[PDB]
């Protein structure tokens, strides 16, 4: 109900007090109790300050002040998340008298070999500066019992988890490991069964990931959406296509345009009845036209692979959605294209949805690689 | 064209996108 049913030290609660957090959310109330109690932790939730909150939290009540060494090691793929990150420690721990320290490939090893003579509590940092400053001893974490991944899935690729193994053969063998993202698949069974120890798993995220789509964004006009649209109906070979608009009538309407424009597609949305939309979806997935145009649709059916371009006309305003549209549920990736139409009131929600996903979404370049979505 | 349910609130700027102006082609530049 309350920070303080944690039963979490009088300094901490300030903190979290003064950062405006009354009621804690649900990656919280899922996650802050099982690491106070030393447990493992595997979770799966989109990314926010809530959830950076979801383990510095418990990181602040473990860490002890009076020991001034390194306690808790925080890996992040990017040095902004490393920024943001130490932010949140510095802003939660604020009368907690602990120090925090980033460290990334970007900053000098001078200044942070000279920084870390100094007493640091915590340290957050990137897999390469962080395994770099350890091999050379500048860093001793012979006392780190608290080790977290943050996006972890990016530092968990084929290149990255040898730096993270090394990284971890300097922490004592009984530490408690807190592992994060937002995209289910991860590349190795074994590092898990290894490192960690009866992990408690999270999983609060729809089970779909975005591995292997290349997302695009151009910002348009509403008066000029159709006019771009049918611009990407030339560039693209689309083999199947599916576009998502956020009204029941703006599906008909777009509809109703592409049938005049020449060309064919179905529609679906939530005003119909299930029936003529199990209809429609089978015909589709049947590939009896090209293209489909859908509002938003619960219970998403069985994923068709002959789509290989979404279109959202119109840009949804939560992760959640987007993820429903565009997210697919194989572990494997799938070569396909998403192509987001962004007006001016969409701007901020291609910022925050990026970023809650850890996903990336670039602005559409003069000409797509047929690479991309294009299969043989 | 055929629309016509009960409107929702994205609805409210249809007519800047389906509008008779609306400028449609293969034109469109990025």
């Amino acid at each position: 109900n309350t920070f303080e049913d944690f039963y979490l030290k009088r300094e901490l609660l300030m903190g979290i007090f003064e950062a405006g957090f009354e009621k804690p959310s649900p990656i919280q109330e899922e996650a802050i109790p099982v690491a106070i109690t030393g447990r493992d932790i595997l979770a799966r939730a989109k990314n926010g300050t809530g959830k950076t909150a979801a383990f510095v939290i418990p990181t602040l009540e473990k860490v002890k002040p009076k020991l001034n060494k390194i306690q808790a090691l925080i890996m992040v793929p990017t040095r902004e998340l490393a920024l943001q990150t130490s932010q949140v420690v510095r802003t939660l721990g604020k009368h907690c008298g602990i120090s925090c320290m980033v460290t990334t490939g970007g900053t000098n090893l001078r200044d942070d070999i000279l920084r870390l003579n100094e007493t640091v509590h915590i340290l957050v940092g990137t897999p390469g500066r962080v395994l770099d400053l350890a091999s050379r001893k500048v860093a001793d974490l012979s006392d780190c019992s608290l080790f977290i991944m943050d996006e972890a899935d990016k530092m968990l690729s084929r290149d990255f988890k040898t730096i993270i193994e090394q990284i971890l053969s300097f922490l004592p063998p009984t530490h408690q490991s807190l592992l994060f993202s937002a995209t289910f698949p991860l590349t190795v069974d074994e590092f898990m069964d290894k490192h960690l120890h009866k992990p408690y798993e999270i999983n609060l995220m729809e089970e779909l990931t975005l591995k292997g789509i290349t997302q695009y964004y151009a910002f348009v006009e509403e008066r000029q959406k159709l006019h771009c649209l049918n611009t990407l109906f030339s560039k693209l070979q689309i083999n199947q296509a599916i576009i998502f608009c956020n009204s029941t009538n703006r599906v008909e309407l777009l509809a109703k345009k592409i049938t005049d424009l020449g060309y064919s597609c179905y529609y679906s949305h939530a005003r119909m009845k299930q029936q003529e939309r199990n209809k429609v979806f089978h015909e589709f997935r049947q590939g009896k036209v090209r293209t489909l145009v859908c509002s938003d649709l619960l219970t998403r059916g069985i994923d068709i692979q002959a789509v290989n371009v979404v279109i959202n006309f119109d840009f949804p305003k939560t992760a959640e959605t987007y993820l429903h549209r565009i997210g697919r549920s194989g572990r494997f990736g799938h070569l396909g294209l998403a192509i987001n139409l962004i007006n001016w009131n969409d701007r901020f929600n291609l910022y925050k949805i990026e970023q809650e996903l850890g996903t990336e979404i670039a602005a559409i370049p003069a000409t797509i690689d047929k690479s991309l979505y294009v299969a043989e | 064209g055929y629309g016509e349910h009960e409107l929702e609130e994205n609805d409210y700027l249809n007519d800047e996108t389906f509008g008779d102006n609306v400028q449609v082609g293969t034109d469109f530049d990025f």
